[PDB]
């Protein structure tokens, strides 16, 4: 029984690990059969503060890591009367009378559409000429 | 429908709705998650400062963690969480994965890192500097030559003391000074009220219960009455959601603002 | 003639001598005075939960 | 080797995907009518009621259509701030060198690298990580001949015998000369300073 | 489909790979001054 509710074919267990699946209230469960436990927040060190005491490094390292981000999505189109009429003179003439509820999805589609070349276009054209190696 | 055969029967043939709509406020949840995770979470171990606090004059008594009480919150964290104030129909509210306690920890852990490795601890391993030449460099990185800390330390240090000290003051009994999250509660706690009010709507039909119509009218018309009924409460939950929906970016465009200072501010100088 | 569902307990609340039942917000009722024994009860939502 | 590294496009994909679906699954729904295709209520009643079954179909299809819409106009602003983060991030970090702390990598920025991906952009930073630390014992100035002296840059250090003045991210003594330092006022108000030559 | 369209997108992508060659040649040759 957690404050989350109640779990059922896990075992609770004294220990404390990295969050794998999380459940909530401070508390997750992963796969080891299945042990719930508490989460932990990391390492635990106490730096060996002094009024006269410095620590100056003496190597270098390297390092290379990645970052992604998405830029666009892909460009869709709807068409009303086919997609509710299904090529049907009454239900097109049924439709008629509700006003211009059409015309505004077509602008709202295409603006988003050109929204999308817009994004790429951007986010990738930073230069003007075209270097080579 | 709460709990009715034919509510249910009737609902069955409008499609998929409420799949949508739950997906919808769990990818909200997860946001808020993911926000309140990537706000806080910014360092890899938990420091702790040291048991002895001589900082060249400087007090820091009023920010740091009090182990008398039970929370480990400091001064100004308890008068904060003091000074805010705030299952009933098929929802329910689900709790938050960081509990208080351990966006505390992560409090004094990123303030004792700040306070004893200056800005080291933000680009590897956190290293030892007395707090004096700590703030000698930071005078140096404004255009200000270290000369002159150097000379007027004492007074410096009871300045920001003062300071300290005038802020306390200025939460202690000025309020309405945190209107932004008291703004966002009431914004919330309205929402869901107002969501909760609308059940007793009529909607054009000839009651705002279920139950009456069922008792006092045989099927044929009752399958119209139902419909009005539920088609009124259907759009009044799909606007719920679109409003959920707006504030929700909104917050995340706030929580990516805050994520950013705190990476630039107290793991550096700006 | 009030129908409805839950779970009924003794409450303390103390019904002026008029009230037949309580609502407290957003009208949902949460008190009732049985017509026989006159006495107040207390209305609660049995639990569910995903 | 290890995959699943690309969740963000992989999510963006997934939900237009669905989205897509959803909008094409909802057209198989009553509304209340006597049937989901159009074809047989024409041609099996006399209009007059025609009207009002295609009436019904009409209301739920326009609903449906006009959620997908406030949807994707949803989607597309959140994707739109993330472009011109990416934008900022590709002006700063790579036609130039980036001052401010973590924007783009964890350590002191050097450079990037830019890559395509078929929704997104991929970068690569170079950091430089210090190592290998080690205990020194410091001073704020150094008092001599009634003087007191500051590094013009770097910090004062002792091995234990002797001084020297080393920079701030790289170990490098040397010694204490009087063109690496600069004076200003006497030793009497300076809390911690040591005697040295 | 049933009037659902997908629209190609303006630039294909050997253009957006020929833009991060020459980004990365550029500050690969000329540091930061071709910015
Ligand atoms: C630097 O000096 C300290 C003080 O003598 C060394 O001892 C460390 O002290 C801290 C807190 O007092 C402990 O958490 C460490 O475990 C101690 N290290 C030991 C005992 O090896 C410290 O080792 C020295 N070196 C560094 C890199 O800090
Ligand atoms: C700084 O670190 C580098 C890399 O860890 C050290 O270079 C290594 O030195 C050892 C001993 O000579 C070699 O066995 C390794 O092959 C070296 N690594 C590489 C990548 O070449 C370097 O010695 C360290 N500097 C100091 C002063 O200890
Ligand atoms: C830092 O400031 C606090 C005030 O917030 C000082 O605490 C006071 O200390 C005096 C003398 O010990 C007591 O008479 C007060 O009652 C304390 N105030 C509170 C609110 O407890 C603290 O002494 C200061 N630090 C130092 C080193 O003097
Ligand atoms: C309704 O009738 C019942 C039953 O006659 C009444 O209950 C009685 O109340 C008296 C007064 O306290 C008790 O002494 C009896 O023992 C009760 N009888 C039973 C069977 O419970 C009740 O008071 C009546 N209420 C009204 C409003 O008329
Ligand atoms: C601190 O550094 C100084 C300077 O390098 C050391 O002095 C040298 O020590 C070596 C080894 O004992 C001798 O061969 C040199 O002749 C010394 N130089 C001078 C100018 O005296 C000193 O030993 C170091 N102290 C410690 C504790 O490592
Ligand atoms: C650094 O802190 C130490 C405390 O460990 C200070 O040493 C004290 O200095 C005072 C004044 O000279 C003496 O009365 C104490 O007896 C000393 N304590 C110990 C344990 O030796 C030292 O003065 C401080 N240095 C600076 C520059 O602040
Ligand atoms: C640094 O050197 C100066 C002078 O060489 C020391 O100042 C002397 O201190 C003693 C003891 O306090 C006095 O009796 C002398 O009169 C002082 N002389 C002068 C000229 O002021 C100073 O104490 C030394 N620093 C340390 C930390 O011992
Ligand atoms: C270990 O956990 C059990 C419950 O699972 C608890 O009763 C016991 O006190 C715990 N032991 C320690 C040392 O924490």
């Amino acid at each position: 029984q957690t404050r989350a509710g109640c779990l059922i074919g896990a075992e609770h267990v004294n220990n404390s690990y990295e969050c794998d699946i999380p459940i909530g209230a401070g508390i997750c469960a992963s796969y080891q059969s299945i042990i719930a436990y508490t989460m932990s927040l990391g390492a635990e060190n106490s730096v060996a503060y002094s009024n006269n005491s410095i620590a100056i490094p003496t190597n270098f390292t390297i390092s290379v890591t990645t970052e992604i981000l998405p830029v666009s999505m892909t460009k869709t189109s709807v068409d009303c009367t086919m997609y509710i009429c299904g090529d049907s003179t009454e239900c097109s003439n049924l439709l008629l009378q509700y006003g211009s509820f059409c015309t505004q999805l077509n602008r709202a589609l295409t603006g988003i559409a050109v929204e999308q070349d817009k994004n790429t276009q951007e986010v990738f054209a930073q230069v003007k000429q075209i270097y080579k190696t | 429908c709460g709990d009715s055969t034919e509510c249910s029967n009737l609902l069955l043939q409008y499609g998929s709705f409420c799949t949508q709509l739950n997906r919808a406020l769990t990818g909200i949840a997860v946001e808020q998650d993911k926000n309140t995770q990537e706000v806080f979470a910014q360092v890899k171990q938990i420091y702790k400062t040291p048991p002895i606090k001589d900082f060249g004059g400087f007090n820091f008594s009023q920010i740091l963690p009090d182990p008398s009480k039970p929370s480990k919150r400091s001064f100004i964290e308890d008068l904060l969480f003091n000074k805010v104030t705030l299952k009933f129909n098929g929802l329910t509210v689900l709790p938050p994965l960081l509990t208080d306690e351990m966006i505390a920890q992560y409090t004094s852990a990123l303030l004792a890192g700040t306070i004893t490795s200056g800005w080291t601890f933000g680009a590897g391993a956190a290293l030892q500097i007395p707090f004096a030449m700590q703030m000698a460099y930071r005078f140096n990185g404004i255009g200000v030559t270290q000369n002159v800390l150097y000379e007027n330390q004492k007074l410096i240090a009871n300045q920001f003391n003062s300071a300290i000290g005038k802020i306390q003051d200025s939460l202690s009994s000025t309020a309405s000074a945190l209107g932004k999250l008291q703004n966002v509660v009431n914004q919330n706690a309205q929402a869901l009220n107002t969501l909760v009010k609308q059940l007793s709507s009529n909607f054009g039909a000839i009651s705002s219960v279920l139950n009456d119509i069922l008792s006092r009218l045989d099927p044929p018309e009752a399958e119209v009455q139902i419909d009005r009924l539920i088609t009124g409460r259907l759009q009044s939950l799909q606007t719920y959601v679109t409003q959920q929906l707006i504030r929700a970016a909104e917050i995340r465009a706030s929580a990516n603002l805050a994520a950013t200072k705190m990476s630039e501010c107290v793991l550096g100088q700006s | 003639g009030l129908t409805g569902t839950g779970v009924l307990t003794e409450s303390n609340k103390k019904f002026l001598p008029f009230q037949q039942f309580g609502r407290d917000i957003a009208d949902t009722t949460d008190a009732v005075r049985d017509p026989q024994t006159l006495e107040i009860l207390d209305i609660t939502p049995c639990s569910f939960g995903g | 080797s290890t995959a699943s590294a690309l969740g963000k496009l992989q999510n963006v994909v997934n939900q237009n995907a669905q989205a897509l679906n959803t909008l094409v699954k909802q057209l198989s729904s009553n509304f209340g009518a006597i049937s989901s295709v159009l074809n047989d209520i024409l041609s099996r009643l006399d209009p007059p009621e025609a009207e009002v079954q295609i009436d019904r179909l009409i209301t739920g299809r326009l609903q449906s259509l006009q959620t997908y819409v406030t949807q994707q106009l949803i989607r597309a602003a959140e994707i739109r701030a993330s472009a011109n983060l990416a934008a900022t991030k590709m002006s700063e970090c790579v036609l130039g060198q980036s001052k401010r702390v973590d924007f783009c990598g964890k350590g002191y920025h050097l450079m990037s690298f830019p890559q395509s991906a078929p929704h997104g952009v991929v970068f690569l930073h170079v950091t430089y990580v210090p190592a290998q630390e080690k205990n020194f014992t410091t001073a704020p100035a150094i008092c001599h001949d009634g003087k007191a002296h500051f590094p013009r840059e770097g910090v004062f250090v002792s091995n234990g015998t002797h001084w020297f003045v080393t920079q701030r991210n790289f170990y490098e003594p040397q010694i204490i000369t009087t063109d690496n330092t600069f004076v200003s006022g006497n030793c009497d108000v300076v809390i911690g300073i040591v005697n040295n030559t």
